[PDB]
């Protein structure tokens, strides 16, 4: 699973990109599992303040994933 | 419209442009569009509305100009810190093109009041910076289906997305519902400002293909943009 | 460079982001850019260096404002039809920013000058609209290793690139090589202008990673962005 | 061959792409077919007055082309 992330997500976690085993069904699921991984990840991913595409593609938090799914964590953005 | 000799002139550049024409040009020159927010995104935006010569613009904004707006908010300035973002925008863009129309409204208006005066323009921009504003924006657009070029910018992320409201095509809220001080650089709103021209004037000539559908988003950490597709929410509490 | 208290607040919106802070806007305060044509997209380009605080740029053409110049040169006014476009964007860049320090040439320069004013800066925009200049600015560019922000717009269509002239990045030549009145819509400069300040910035400033190994294109009609990959050609003549 | 157009390429000759097939050796051999089409067709892909890119990496007009290649043309651009 190409999970990819974009702007501030990507600056918050250093990384542009993690290929990670296809061992996740959705993307709340992924989300979860990511965010735990440290409060940087937590910030970054935080639930409300992130936006996800699967397979370029926008999607809410329950769109599921499968081995050669792309996904995108990237924050939405309401300033202007 | 007519275009008078002097406007031909001033306006050659675009009017040579293939499928753009004299009869783009006039469609400009006729338009009403409504920029809600002369901040950042509203003066890159208005600024080339007003040079490519859309002939009618009703500035909104609720806003006086404060010295921290001229880092990014270029048609204001030292001089008109302490005036309503409308007036030192509307001051800066008659300047830009005199020959155009520009209504300065300084206030924050009321749903009541934004349906009608969305429902009087042809195409809206969103150049605020508040998801409240967006949506209610977004409610008139839709009830009107007054074409919506909403924009969106902070840190080094801009976004762009064009609501047509046709059949099928998801509507603001489609994307707010999926979410629930920071900093700004400064070209950010140009490039998203810009665009937002570019995608008005692309509307409201009937100019190539707007950018509906689809967030285009901006990264400039890295001088990448992405296009995610947007679709439709079934229960999406505006469009559903 | 220090900043004032009053240049601490114009400029908080650029301090408050992360890997920006002082330094970053300490940075542009110090820089000197050297921004090669004051049409379209310099003008675009200018505004934004300038609202974002680098403290010296030096504004080259040899030019003067004409009335079709109006529709997207939007520093340049009616008012300032017959001024050298330099004095022009100067005289409006000074209210966008007093606290920068503006040099207007009116002058076309050879390459022995450009090579000396190329040298004096540490960074050049490219915002011209002919190769032979464009190849004159590279050639001084790379001989100094003074990056070159490079931006081309004509129709619907915008291009950027950044030559860092680092040992195995291509040159313009590069580019050049692989290719041997039209009209230009307005905000398409802005966006191309926009992304040249922003790309310009982060290169003084050292911010997130520039556009260099890459032609990025903006398909205004399609609202589509692709970024194709350069590659040094052995044989170039000037980076061969 | 997914043979992409942009711009103004595009615009001219109506097609933002065409899945072609593989017969082509390189880009300077399908320019000059392509080109052969049509009026539309030569202005749009016009040697000297066209970039080309082979896989999302520019290439000079002798680069080589293989099924699974995607070809792009697309005008330079010098004005500002
Ligand atoms: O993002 P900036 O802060 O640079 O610009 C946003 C601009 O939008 C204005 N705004 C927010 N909410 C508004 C509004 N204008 C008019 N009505 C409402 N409801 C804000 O004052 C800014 O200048
Ligand atoms: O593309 P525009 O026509 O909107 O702007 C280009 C700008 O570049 C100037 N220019 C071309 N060649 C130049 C030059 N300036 C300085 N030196 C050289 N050699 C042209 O006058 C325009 O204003
Ligand atoms: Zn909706
Ligand atoms: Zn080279």
């Amino acid at each position: 699973i190409k999970v990819l992330f974009f702007a501030q997500v990507r600056e918050l976690v250093g990384t542009d990109a993690t290929e990670v085993a296809a061992d996740f069904p959705t993307v709340e699921a992924l989300r979860q599992h990511m965010a735990a991984q440290s409060d940087r990840w937590a910030l970054a991913l935080e639930d409300g303040k992130l936006l996800a595409a699967v397979n370029q593609t926008l999607v809410s938090f329950d769109h599921p994933l499968t081995d050669g799914d792309e996904v995108a964590f990237f924050p939405p953005v309401t300033g202007g | 419209a007519e275009l008078s000799d002097q406007e031909m002139l001033r306006y050659n550049r675009q009017i040579i442009l293939r499928g753009f024409d004299f009869d783009g040009q006039e469609a400009l020159k006729d338009s009403r569009v409504l920029i809600v927010g002369l901040g950042g995104l509203g003066c890159a935006a208005s600024q080339y509305l007003a040079s490519a010569g859309v002939g009618n613009l009703t500035l909104l904004d609720f806003d006086t100009v404060s010295l921290s707006n001229l880092q990014r908010q270029t048609l204001h300035s030292d001089a008109t810190v302490g005036q309503p973002k409308v007036e030192s925008a509307r001051d800066a863009l008659t300047r830009i093109n005199p020959h155009i129309a520009i209504t300065p409204v300084n206030a924050l208006l009321d749903d009541a009041e934004l349906a009608a005066l969305i429902a009087e323009h042809d195409l809206v921009l969103d150049c605020t910076d508040n998801v409240a504003v967006r949506n209610q924006l977004n409610a008139g657009c839709f009830a009107a289906k007054v074409p919506l070029v909403s924009g969106a910018a902070i840190r080094m992320e801009g976004q762009i997305t064009v609501f047509t409201y046709q059949d099928g095509e998801p509507c603001y809220r489609c994307l707010s519902r999926l979410f629930g001080e920071a900093g700004v650089m400064a070209p950010l709103i140009g490039v998203i400002g810009s665009l937002q021209a570019m995608e008005a004037i692309k509307m409201l000539a009937g100019y190539g293909k707007p950018a509906s559908g689809k967030i285009v988003m901006y990264d400039a950490m890295t001088c990448q943009f992405r296009e995610m597709k947007l679709m439709r929410n079934p229960g999406c509490e505006v469009c559903g």
